[PDB]
């Protein structure tokens, strides 16, 4: 049953609630400004957002992190 | 209207052609895909109601008024455990946009008329 070495868990995702206020940049008008960025391939759907970072941009499915 | 939009969504859900999901609907709406939706204003929503609304008037998105938002998931059956009874064990749903295929129905032509009008 139990074991020696201690069991290092799996990644569950974390619990976000309305986590979509922190992507689209709510403004005075009512403009979706959103600060996070297009990604230019056509393999991935404009809709499939991307990855936030610091010193690089990752895409999407594409697999092609788009850095600095 | 009740029952032209309950067997509009009851069809909708037998063709699968509706992406459900606040996540699925930014998707339809940042590709351009939007025809009619269904929404719940003046709820308990502490900064959510600005938002629809602006994501709503901004690519001619119709409107419609529901009371509260914990019972608009009943209308596409997300917690349908148990369909022989009262479904007890349910979160609601923001909004949901359906991309409808079969569009042409018993009274969502007069519906439609009334959207256009
Ligand atoms: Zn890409």
């Amino acid at each position: 049953k139990s074991y020696t070495t201690p069991k290092k868990n799996k990644h569950k995702r974390k619990k976000v609630k309305l986590a979509v206020l922190k992507y689209y940049k709510v403004d005075e008008n009512g403009k979706i400004s959103r600060l996070r960025r297009e990604c230019p391939s056509d393999e991935c759907g404009a809709g499939v957002f991307m990855a936030s970072h610091f010193d690089r941009h990752y895409c999407g499915k594409c697999c092609l992190t788009y850095c600095f | 209207v009740n029952t032209a939009l309950q067997e509009v969504l009851k069809t909708a859900l037998i063709h699968d052609g509706l992406a459900r999901g606040i996540r699925e609907a930014a998707k339809a709406l940042d590709k351009r895909q939007a025809h009619l939706c269904v929404l719940a204003s003046n709820c308990d929503e502490p900064m959510y109601v600005k938002l629809v609304e602006a994501l709503c008037a901004e690519h001619q998105i119709n409107l419609i008024k529901v009371d509260d938002n914990k019972k608009l998931g009943e209308w596409v059956g997300l917690c349908k455990i148990d369909r022989e009874g009262k479904p007890r064990k349910v979160v609601g749903c923001s909004c949901v946009v359906v991309k409808d295929y079969g569009k042409e129905s018993q009274a969502k032509d007069v519906i439609e008329e009334y959207f256009k009008c």
